């Protein structure tokens, strides 16, 4: 007869060791357990914790979802950027080579924006910089465990200043200072943010996160952009160091990479407390910013998520002027790695009728099997059991087929959210409209802002961004001179 | 190299398309 | 549009002042630009020079280096005690081993396995014992399927060197040809010249000979293996799971089994973010004309220097190009692993 | 180019059985039957070939 | 095989370490003090006391420099990527591959052996023996490669290079090393050769 | 009890045999040897010497840098268009057919 | 044939694609003082061509088009298809595997 | 196959495990069919033996 | 290693622009002059060594 042979799916085992390594391992510790007889550390900050926790296959196994694009539910709320796959990190902890112990060359370049692009006339100036050497700040690990704990440190051996010159033809430079002395042409900057910076805690577990200014001119305001950030993950730079940063993923206060915008549900604005914003019946719900609908009569939604018709249109009109006059893609000069469309996820899936499939069953994780026989159980370790039929998942297609109700979400994952205070919520200019209009640019009013938001279970901040002018000029009338003049607005931050 | 082109053109036509003078 | 007058391109400052500390470190430059020339300051950095130590939380790959071919739960070839014990009158407390034999050979003696012959007259052919310090290699075996030669032999881990699984092992050489065995110390601490090895042999059990002939001579090493003592470790993985508490050798420990340690990459941020004070006025940077000695910096807190960078450089160019110098390369994720697509399998 | 090999749980797959042995005395290195039988190893160590 | 000299193929670029010029056997060029290292363009170094490496590896501050001024006139008012449409196949920071890696070191770590090749064991029972044939021999615990990681990591040396596959080396006849105009400043200068340079 | 089986890494099989074929069949003639028993032809520069010298697997195998991102050193100076994954030559081979 | 016989092994012969080169570089003489070609209004004898030894005109003309366009796209016409090789063979990058 | 190993087997089905009860009580805890033995669960080791 | 190469044909084509022949030997007498002397430079331009 036939040769002696044994089988085995490849293809299926190609895709439970994508799965399960690039997302089983990721799910938080709570969806985790520790093996039998073995000891971890108390400390959950820390490469054994971490690694020592075990996770079981059934979750996120080859089936999970199977046919839809769906981000899994507990991970829409984990940083996507703490993982072994970003090829941004693997470079940088690569162009290190691979041991522990790496001595260090490198260029650090200067980026605060009264100096970054500055020309210096002929002078002596005295130049400082200080340096951290806290390896929670200054390194990145792909798990985020806390490297003050976990062995790391650095020492610096030398650190240099250089400069390098265009070799002007002498009685050209001389001309050139000559000219740039003259207070006509005093070079001028723009710190590429221009904006105010506000951190809001919000309490563990809570939905609404309520804040006000108080009354104060507007002249000149832009508008706002708005994110979400948890609490671990933003270290405090009002101090030399921050014992209580015990993490090292990345920082996206930071560093750019917001993760959390999916998490608000609406904004209201309320100036003076009676002079509601943008008001003048432009929504579809006037007071209101509806970011996203939980349930939807009107049929508000688009884009085949449930972010609202207003929501999308104000996004599109501030990032690229579109939505009067139809929506388009954006072209792609235009639209950034931090621009909407660029960053846009919209996803539904569908889900076994919980209520309405009569011979429904509530079977929790240690009884669901399928794989019986040819897996572990509960463990990424040796096959278990015997060969039987699947119980798990309910079939969502075929003939026997599954009654079945939609979820639909997005995902927005480098963006911060923006609202121009513009008339017709488009950039025109820089200077808008209303912040040169008769009210704003006259009268002191007061500002109450208020949030909705997906409650977190951990402690995080609201960061509000309002954005502003942050200017400056500089003058160098003599030999070794540098006067320089700064004016914010509004929110001028000095007296 | 220094790239080297460096070639004649400077054009463009009438209330649409090209006859001379 | 150039000087032809004897001039530098670039110029590197030292310190002339410098303050390192519990957490930071700090450093002044005497920023001299000289006369008929101007200075752009996007011309200008730190040329930092230090040492890092990751810490033993670093692991720039996935997987493991030591054994990935190897089964998870086979053991490395070893030994433990009082395996089989009956009793009438004692509970007995022999050795005990499992293992492999792939170097196949010509016969076995006191000084081991016969791997090789030699002429010397024809008649008195020397028989080539292997040289336990590294013989038999256990990467050697048999060089095809078909065969199997009459004596065999090996190596195991002594019963002193603790049991984990295969998938992982590691052990330090101990000669330059890759013997792994610890020099003994055991009389007094110095290496005593010699490696903690030992031979040990085999037959079939007298239960498979037939019977009268298993008594008296009829038992004949063909098995041999060199028992020794390692340097085990196991660098890049962590034992998921085993039958008991004990730590110990013993047959149970046997089936212990291991998975690699998670990968945790650790580099420098992108752009270098985090390593310069910003938007930090306890540790302000500082700029200022020498005689005039008064700071043209003037930050804030409530200004975001770090983030500002990080959007300016999405305007100017194409954050999907890394370039070292800055150490830019940005932050990203698969998007296959943020959005699970689900499609199946091809099978 | 390079064979990919499929192997048993526990590594070195179908142990035979073997019980330890010893040179009888010391008495010859006249090799062939001057062994015997090892009281203090086990009847029953597992092995492959 | 491919033709580098008729195809564009040029594959040894990483090789060179300085080049210096010298008109009639006294002029240096570029002179008038210009580089760090004034009489020479010195490429790469193997030891750098002074710290003139650049880009994470061990190429020079004053060879990155004439590179970037050379392709992009990018060095005067800092370094940046160049607009991808002037950085084409056969151009600099298109090719440019800075590295870096460990490997143990045999002078300082004390309970290092030298085992070559035939005596290395690393998949043992699981892999044919120096051959891309059938497996062969036992499991065993691995001797090689030494961990440079975790808590038992061995004492390890930094090695680094670089490479720039398809790229040549360029040096402009030109007063500030950029590209002006076809016919450099230089070019046009030196028509006093009266004198003939050598 | 469970069902008889025997189990295979195969992600470090993938990873092996991407190694040895794109990278251990291009090292320098001096790392490779001539089999037992095998006779090759004197003309180095022949396609039967080429395909008949073997490679041991251990150079450049899974482990061979682990973490890093390093060349070979004896690949630096190895003609890298001189291999059979250059899509340029691929395309310029199968334009005129298989035969 | 013999029972030792059964357990020979074979390898596949290692891949070795042949085409004409990138641009067809190599099949007309060009720069070669020997050979080379003709351009002459038919009534005067005196060659328009005038070509030199320290010249190369294939290594021009692939700069040129990398100049004036996109060398990845190939074009069969004129056999373009730039020679390349698989930067994750150039450089080993060693991850490890996910197992 | 049979993967569940146990300690006995009566027409109350497999002995999963037991408990003191009394130390003289020792109670033979049965699987419950209506659920075990799970087709997932089985030996933990290829050393396998009840 | 038994590569061989034979030619069975060579032929040279051209393609032209069907130029109004008035439009055409208008071109001509402007490109004929010694005014307009078509000038090209090899992109390389160099000397090899």
């Amino acid at each position: 007869g036939n040769v002696y042979a044994m089988e085995i799916n490849l293809q299926a085992n190609l895709w439970k060791s994508f799965l399960y390594s690039n997302v089983a391992l990721y799910l938080p510790d709570s969806y985790k357990y520790t093996p039998a007889n073995v000891t971890l550390p108390a400390n959950t900050n820390t490469y054994e914790y971490m690694n020592g926790r075990v996770v079981a296959p059934s979750l996120v196994d080859a089936y999970i979802n199977i046919g839809a694009r769906w981000s899994l539910d507990p991970m829409d709320n984990v940083n996507p950027f703490n993982h072994h796959r970003n090829a941004g990190l693997r470079y940088r902890s690569m162009l290190l080579g691979n041991g522990r112990y790496v001595p260090f060359h490198i260029q650090v370049p200067q980026k605060f924006f009264a100096i970054k692009n500055l020309l210096l006339l002929p002078g002596s100036y005295t130049y400082e910089w200080n340096f951290r050497k806290d390896v929670n700040m200054i390194l990145q690990s792909s798990l985020g465990n806390d490297l003050r704990v976990d062995g790391a440190s650095v020492r610096f051996d030398s650190v240099n200043l250089y400069a390098t010159f265009f070799p002007m033809a002498h009685n050209t430079a001389s001309t050139l200072e000559a000219m740039l002395r003259n207070d006509t042409n005093d070079q001028s900057f723009n710190d590429y943010l221009s904006a105010a910076n506000m951190l809001y805690p919000i309490p563990a577990k809570a939905t609404n996160v309520p804040i006000s200014i108080p009354s104060r001119n507007w002249a000149a305001f832009r508008g706002w952009s708005f994110t979400r950030l948890k609490t671990k993950e933003t270290p405090s730079l009002g101090s030399g160091f921050d014992p209580y940063f015990v993490y090292s993923g990345s920082i996206p206060y930071l560093d750019g990479t917001f993760y959390l915008n999916h998490t608000f549900k609406k904004v209201s604005i309320m100036f003076d407390s009676s002079v509601s914003w943008p008001g003048n019946d432009r929504l579809l719900t006037p007071n209101e910013f509806e970011i996203k609908r939980s349930v939807d009569g009107e049929g508000y939604n688009v884009a085949q998520c449930n972010m609202t018709k207003d929501w999308f249109l104000v996004q599109m009109l501030s990032h690229y002027n579109i939505g009067y006059q139809g929506f388009h893609v954006p072209e792609g000069y235009k639209d950034r790695m931090y621009s909407f469309f660029r960053n846009f996820q919209p996803m539904s899936r569908q889900v076994v009728d919980e209520i309405n499939y009569k011979d429904y069953k509530a079977v929790t994780l240690p009884f669901q099997h399928n794989n019986s026989g040819f897996t572990g159980y509960l463990a990424p370790t040796m096959r278990q059991g015997q060969p039987y039929p699947a119980n798990f998942p309910y079939p969502l297609i075929g003939q026997t087929a599954v009654p079945s109700v939609t979820q639909k979400k997005f995902l927005c994952d480098r963006v911060m959210w923006r609202i121009p205070f513009s008339s017709n919520f488009m950039s025109m200019g820089a200077l808008t409209d209303l912040g040169q209009n008769m009210l704003y640019a006259n009268s002191a009013h007061a500002l109450d802002m208020t949030f909705e938001v997906d409650p977190m279970d951990e402690p995080t901040l609201l960061y509000l961004l309002f954005e502003v002018f942050d200017v400056v000029r500089v003058h160098q009338p003599h030999r070794g001179v540098i006067e320089a003049v700064y004016l914010r607005t509004p929110f001028s931050a000095g007296n | 190299d220094i790239n080297f082109a460096s070639l004649a053109p400077r054009h463009g036509t009438r209330p649409f398309m090209g006859t001379w003078n | 549009v150039t000087t032809d007058r004897s001039q530098r391109l670039t110029l590197r400052f030292v310190p002339v002042d410098r303050e390192d500390t519990t957490y930071s470190y700090k450093a002044r430059f005497t920023l001299a630009v000289g006369d008929n020339r101007v200075l752009d300051m996007a011309s200008t950095y730190f040329d930092i020079r230090g040492v890092l130590d990751r810490g033993p939380s670093f692991k720039p790959y996935s997987g493991t280096a030591y054994n990935s071919l190897a089964p998870k739960s086979a053991p490395n070839p070893s030994q433990w005690t009082a395996n089989e014990k009956q009793t009438g009158g004692q509970p007995k407390s022999v050795t005990q081993t499992f293992g492999s034999a792939p170097m196949g050979g010509s016969n076995i003696t006191i000084e081991g396995l016969v791997i090789g012959t030699k002429e010397e007259e024809g008649n008195a052919t020397e028989e080539i014992f292997a040289d336990k310090t590294f013989q038999p290699e256990p990467q050697v075996g048999e060089e095809n399927w078909q065969e199997t030669e009459a004596f065999y032999g090996g190596r195991a881990l002594k019963k002193d060197t603790k049991m984990k699984p295969c998938y992982g092992s590691f052990a330090r050489p101990t000669n330059e040809k890759g013997g792994q065995a610890k020099l003994k110390l055991n009389d007094q601490g110095q290496p005593t010249k010699d490696y903690d090895i030992d031979l040990a042999f085999f037959d079939t059990p007298g239960g498979t000979p037939p019977t009268g002939s298993g008594q008296q001579e009829e038992y004949k090493a063909d098995i041999v293996m060199y028992t020794e003592n390692v340097n085990l470790e196991t660098p890049d993985t962590h034992v998921v799971y085993k039958p008991g508490k004990e730590d110990e050798s013993s047959e149970t420990n046997l089936t212990q089994q291991s998975m690699p340690n998670r990968p945790n990459y650790i580099g420098f941020r992108d752009n270098f973010v985090g390593l310069m004070y910003y938007n930090s006025t306890g540790n302000m940077g500082v700029l200022a004309g020498q005689a005039s000695q008064l700071n043209a910096v003037v930050d804030l807190q409530d200004r975001n220097t770090e983030l500002s960078y990080q959007l300016l450089l999405d305007s100017l160019g194409d954050r999907t190009r890394y370039f070292s110098m800055w150490n830019s390369a940005v932050d990203s994720y698969d998007p296959d692993v943020r959005i699970i697509e689900n499609h199946g399998v091809e099978d | 180019e390079l064979p990919n090999y499929c192997f048993p749980l526990n590594g070195t797959g179908t142990n035979s059985t073997y019980q330890g042995v010893k040179v009888k005395t010391g008495q010859d290195g006249a090799e062939e039957t001057e062994w015997d039988k090892d009281e203090t190893v086990a009847r029953q160590n597992q092995i492959a070939k």
